[PDB]
């Protein structure tokens, strides 16, 4: 009711790899995304920005995406290479059975900023050390001297290889 | 989309 598209956490066998999609494990090289899918997708702005769409539809002979803006106002349509559109991952990772599949300290990622539908460079400041903790990251910013914000939170669900 |  009030966490819709909260993860699951990832509960592997033993011998079974994290998967892709599971927290930094990337998905495959031929891999699409469903309809219904979140995706950070890579669209002109005023300048080009990654933002949080909504998967609708996929053409294997164009290999485009058909993505829509998930914005309060409605939605806007974008048609978008595959080079253009990062998938969410499905599953958090657990950092207690599965720690390699989060980012490390310092890696560049794209993350959702507060209040915003968009994600925008950060470096990992610390992974969680316990499932029910999100990622801490420094976002770029250069509206400061040193080039990035306070450790900000940011959940698994919105943390995506750059 | 709604940017900082």
């Amino acid at each position: 009711l009030y966490f819709q598209g909260t993860l699951p956490l990832w509960i592997g066998k033993p011998g079974d790899k994290p998967p892709p999609l599971c927290g930094a494990i990337p998905a495959s090289g031929d891999y699409v995304a469903r309809p219904g899918d979140k995706v950070a997708a890579r669209v002109k702005a005023v300048d080009e920005q990654w933002i949080l769409a909504e998967v609708v539809s996929y053409s294997h002979a164009t290999n485009k995406y058909e993505v829509d803006d998930i914005d309060e106002e409605g939605k806007e349509r974008h048609t978008l290479s595959r080079r253009r559109v990062i998938p969410l991952p499905q599953w958090k990772a657990n950092p207690e059975t599965d720690p390699e599949a989060l980012f490390q300290k310092e890696q560049l990622v794209l993350a959702l900023y507060p209040q915003t539908t968009c994600f925008y460079r950060a470096l990992i400041h610390a992974p969680p050390q316990r499932p029910q903790d999100d990622y801490s990251v420094l976002f770029e910013d250069t509206s400061y001297a040193d080039g990035y914000s306070p450790p900000l939170n940011v959940a698994q669900r919105y943390v995506v290889a750059c | 989309a709604r940017t900082k």
